[PDB]
């Protein structure tokens, strides 16, 4: 009875974000590190954050 | 108690329904079929409002509140304490 509500069109509720499908097509599962795996610092010349 | 020029206008006829069954006056008011229906509906609504006020827990004129049901009930009927009294009073 207080008038507290949010209206939305039904046809607009069924339309998702057009960028969600783009993210799911450009993602991948992580690779569990092995024992004594070679780091990226021993294969190239890169920055310490990503070394 | 009539006005000094009222008596000649107090004739019979001009009813949509009822004839002379309800064709009379109560004081200044005119009664008919629709007068009876109005009295019934208004009295029922007022008494239901005061019943809801009694069950709410306050008789303060500023604080009496009878509210519609929740949005989850849709267009169906709600329990008389959770907003059905509002629907009855609206009718």
């Amino acid at each position: 009875g207080t008038g507290m509500s949010v209206p939305e069109f039904v046809s607009d509720l069924d339309t998702p974000d057009p960028t969600i499908e783009v993210f799911l097509a450009s993602t991948s599962d992580p690779v569990i590190p092995e024992e004594g795996a070679q780091t990226a610092g021993e294969a190239y010349e890169n920055v310490d954050p990503v070394l | 108690a009539l006005l000094s020029f009222e008596r000649k206008y107090r004739v019979r006829g001009g009813t949509l329904i009822g004839g002379d069954l309800f064709d009379f006056w109560v004081g200044p008011f005119y009664v008919g079929f629709f007068g009876v229906t109005t009295a019934f509906f208004a009295l029922l609504g007022t008494i239901l409002i005061f019943w809801g006020a009694s069950q709410q827990g306050t008789f303060n004129p500023w604080l009496i509140n009878i509210a519609p049901p929740d949005l989850s009930y849709g267009l169906g009927m709600a329990p008389l304490m959770e907003g059905g009294l509002w629907q009855i009073i609206t009718i």
